[PDB]
């Protein structure tokens, strides 16, 4: 059976762009502390050159009906087209908003996206949609499924914006299509996974594997 | 073609509008349609240029 | 079953409508009992 | 006739705009429905227009 998505997954926004008549693969990254805007991080040169995935990593928090999250905002379960997710930064867990300032001198209409402190507000909540009419509204979405995102606040898609010289993400009126890879789904527990961090320690010596301290001669 | 582009506003002012009030179900849908389809505000408020 | 998906949806929905309010008048009621019936009808074409 | 398309569409826009009561009682609808319309159409535009 098809891998579907679900609440409390870690995954990876991923769009493809064509540069210099190549398929350029780009994750949607943020800092969150000290810089709340989101970049694309390329993965395509992987072997090459590592990715910098420690901030690439979203976790869908919460899915919920358009009615619902009306009603929420008033006052693990599969995720399916046209429910509003919640993707929370792994790292900062700051949640992924579209931001009210605009930077893009290109276009006039399109919203600056970057990652929110709180998860109150319309602005951190996104609505699946399938790309093609092969998956309709319903649907559970299948992992490796384009879908594309729409922003609740703004009316406005999840857009690569390619105007400028720049590959920059943006939430604007012409929609893109997005790649919610997984990364995890559910480790059990005392068991190591790719994408911790963890210390190597020499067997039960209490040595532990480290490079020289800050400022060392050896350019640590 | 601004006159088509003219007359149909006009209806699309009409449906909405209605004795001095917005129709909020109809302003809400209309919106919604001419955000999804941008070309209709014609080249000038088109976002890219 | 697909139609009964989608009536499970709407119904769904309508419900998230009501949640909120404390009471739900008459044509809130009616359009339940419509709802309802309907998805009985489908129920027993299923068993069926 | 471009003028007058420009001129209808603001005009159909403008009526589109939530009521002033709706907005006051702070319905979610109304206020996401105002602040699309105020990106679309900037202000300074308008004073100068």
């Amino acid at each position: 059976e098809v891998q579907f998505l679900r609440t409390d997954d870690e995954v990876v926004l991923q769009c493809s762009a064509t540069v210099l008549k190549e398929q350029l693969k780009l994750c949607l990254a943020a800092e969150g502390f000290g810089n709340r805007l989101c970049f694309l991080e390329p993965t395509s040169n992987a072997q090459n050159v590592p990715p910098d995935l420690a901030i690439c990593c979203f976790i869908l928090e919460q899915s919920l009906s358009v009615r619902a999250l009306q009603e929420m905002l008033a006052n693990h379960r599969t995720l399916l087209y046209g429910h509003a997710i919640l993707l929370r930064h792994a790292h900062s867990r700051m949640y992924l908003s579209c931001l009210t300032t605009s930077r893009s001198m290109t276009d006039k209409l399109a919203f600056d996206v970057g990652l929110q402190e709180d998860a109150t507000g319309e602005a951190c909540w996104w609505t699946m949609h399938p790309a093609s009419k092969q998956r309709s509204e319903g649907e559970k979405v299948r992992v490796g499924d384009d879908l594309i995102l729409v922003s609740v606040s703004s009316e406005r898609y999840l857009h690569l914006s390619t105007a400028s010289g720049e590959l920059q993400v943006d939430a604007s009126f012409m929609q893109t299509l997005w790649n919610m890879n997984p990364i995890c789904s559910g480790c059990e527990e005392g068991f190591v996974t790719g994408g911790h961090v963890l210390r190597l320690f020499h067997g039960h010596m209490d040595e532990c594997l480290t490079i020289s301290p800050s400022d060392s001669d050896d350019q640590r | 073609n601004p006159c088509g582009g003219e007359r149909y506003l006009d209806f699309l002012r009409f449906a909405v509008f209605v004795n001095g009030e917005s129709v909020e179900e109809n302003a809400n849908v209309v919106v919604r349609l001419l955000i999804r389809k941008p070309e209709c505000f014609g080249p000038a408020l088109r976002g890219e240029g | 079953v697909d139609y009964l998906l989608r009536l499970q949806e709407s119904i769904s929905d309508f419900y998230w409508y009501y949640s909120g309010k404390d009471v739900i008048e008459e044509q809130g009621k009616r359009n339940f009992s419509k709802a309802m019936s309907v998805a009985k009808q489908v129920f027993n074409s299923l068993t069926e | 006739a471009i003028m007058s398309f420009y001129a209808a569409l603001i005009d159909l826009l403008g009526r589109c705009a939530p009521e002033t009561h709706l907005i006051q009682a702070g319905k979610g609808e109304a206020l996401r429905i105002r602040a699309i319309l105020r990106s679309l159409v900037p202000l300074d535009d308008l004073v100068g227009i």
